[PDB]
């Protein structure tokens, strides 16, 4: 049974450098789960830099709704690069995917489906799930209005970073970045007419995506926070000299200013093995 | 239902000649992610020759490129291998293979194999 306080605490204690995502997710998820008569399944699209917390947030959402999180019987993970790797097999993926979603929602109206690597998913396979996302009361005799769909993607990461870098160079705080700043920078790509058309409802004048959730590239200080957590998780005494040396081995961009981690947090943890026995 | 692959078409071919192998499956093959042909020559381990997805995308081992063509007929539950320009290097037992994979959960492959057909290419 989801609590707003518990979801907020889990986000605040564990998710670093994502002030926009924390707030959007907290209010979108709590408001939907707490609504006994939703009009449409909650559809979230989480976009942004590699290694900055998209699967991590998904686990936080899942574990706050169901015991076991991603291992709950009611939470379903599709990894497009693992499960849907070959474009020419689209029909075989589509047929299995439609059966799987329909059977599980039949059995559990409050099912959760996560589509990871959506930017590598055949557009025709995305088309196959659009009816489940819409404002229909019944789709082939089953209501999807209590279900939740979460998409994870890198598309838009570079543009989102343009905003973060502009704020950094201007002497502004990261937490001053607003959703409107991100939506404006994405007007030419993720938010252009063809994408808006692609994601449009087939029933009323609305988008199938309820919330765009942007993820910002991580700074050096966020990488240090994650290294400290990994040290504790391994049972090490934290050593700030190792924190700095590990973080210094990571590649940062732009070439001149060294502001953001190329890989977010990814690959950092294997470097601890060169500093600990 | 017991689904089985049966290969036919093997035999002796003179060097430079051609041969067509067929595999009939006793059940529907639409849902096989990949079907293909492997070969096992004396004292050697089995190796990929050619493969094809359900949507007809093909690939070939380096040693047969340009000479062999794989094709698939989902409606007739059959896969074929046309072999041209054969040399004694192609002598082997040929096996048809089918692979089925899940769309959720941990990776695995359910594999099916036929009993194989002997191809001998004389010098
Ligand atoms: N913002 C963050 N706060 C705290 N830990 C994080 C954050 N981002 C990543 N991590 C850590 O790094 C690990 C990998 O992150 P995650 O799997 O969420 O990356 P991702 O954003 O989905 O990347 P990709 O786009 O490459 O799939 C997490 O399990 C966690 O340990
Ligand atoms: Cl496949
Ligand atoms: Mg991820
Ligand atoms: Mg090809």
């Amino acid at each position: 049974s989801l609590s707003r306080e518990a979801l907020q605490k889990d986000l605040d204690d564990n998710l670093f450098g994502q002030h926009l995502a924390k707030k959007i997710i907290l209010n979108a998820v709590f408001g939907f789960i707490n609504n006994p008569k939703p009009k449409k399944p909650l559809t979230l699209s989480l976009h942004g830099w590699t290694g900055t917390g998209k699967n991590f947030v998904s686990k936080i959402i899942a574990e706050n709704i169901y015991e076991g999180g991603l291992n709950s019987d009611y939470v379903h993970l599709f990894v497009a690069t693992l499960h849907f790797p070959h474009a020419s097999n689209i029909t075989l993926y589509k047929d299995q995917l439609q059966l799987w979603i329909r059977g599980n929602v039949s059995a559990c109206a409050r099912s959760i489906f996560i589509f990871d690597q959506m930017d590598k998913m055949h557009a025709g396979l995305i088309d196959a799930i659009k009816p489940f996302l819409d404002y229909y009361d019944l789709v082939d005799g089953v209501s999807y209005q209590k279900a939740m769909f979460i998409f994870l993607s890198n598309a838009g990461a570079e543009r989102i970073t343009d905003v973060a870098l502009d704020f950094w160079r201007s002497g502004k705080q990261r937490e001053d970045i607003k959703l409107k700043d991100i939506e404006h920078a994405l007007s030419v790509s993720v938010f252009n007419n063809k994408n808006s058309g692609f994601w449009h409802s087939s029933l009323i004048d609305r988008n199938l995506i309820d919330y765009f959730v942007p993820f910002l590239p991580l700074e050096y200080k966020h990488l240090k926070m994650c290294i400290r957590v990994e040290m504790q998780s391994r049972g090490y005494e934290i050593d700030e000299d190792i924190v700095s040396r590990v973080a210094e081995e990571m590649t940062f961009f732009p070439k001149e200013e060294r502001v953001f981690s190329d890989k977010g947090c990814k690959t950092v943890f294997t470097k601890l093995d060169y500093y600990y026995d | 239902m017991q689904v089985q692959l049966v290969e036919t078409g093997g035999g002796l071919v003179q060097a430079g000649g051609s041969l067509r192998l067929s595999c009939a499956a006793s059940g529907n093959i639409f849902s096989f992610n990949v079907m293909g042909w492997y070969r096992q020559a004396p004292g050697k381990q089995r190796e990929l020759v050619a493969a094809i997805t359900s949507g007809d995308t093909t690939t070939y081992a380096d040693s047969v490129q340009g000479r062999f063509t794989i094709s698939r007929d989902n409606a007739k539950n059959a896969v074929y291998l046309q072999m041209n320009s054969l040399t004694p290097e192609d002598t082997a037992v040929y096996f048809c293979n089918a692979r089925r994979n899940p769309i959720n959960g941990p990776y695995y492959t359910t594999a099916y194999w036929g009993q194989g057909t002997q191809v001998t290419v004389s010098s």
